[PDB]
């Protein structure tokens, strides 16, 4: 909320684009990583009563 | 003028260097897996499912 600040970051160039980008990155490979240790079997078994 | 310039390419070409950094840490962790793989699977037979 300052448009004189947002057009002297303009300036700079695509810093903040690289941050977004890593932590998007970073965001799905949580989720990557929580499939790939539970997603192991193909169906669903259940117990007898 | 001069500086002001310097110090702007100069944080990117930091950013840029520490962003390969980790990313060559990470695939010489998937060579080293490759490499293991290979070993114990081709030149032999395992037993470890999955």
């Amino acid at each position: 909320d300052s448009t004189e600040c947002s057009n002297l970051l303009l300036q700079y160039g695509s810093f903040c684009t690289q941050l977004n980008r890593a932590l998007t990155g970073i965001a799905v490979e949580q989720d990557k990583n929580t499939q790939e240790v539970f997603a192991q079997v193909k169906q669903i078994y259940k117990t007898p009563p | 003028q001069i500086d002001r310039l310097i110090t702007g390419r100069l944080q990117s070409l930091q950013t840029y260097v520490t962003q390969q950094l980790i990313r060559a840490a990470e695939i010489r962790a998937s060579a080293n897996l490759a490499a293991t793989k290979m070993s114990e699977c081709v030149l032999g037979q395992s037993k470890r499912v999955d």
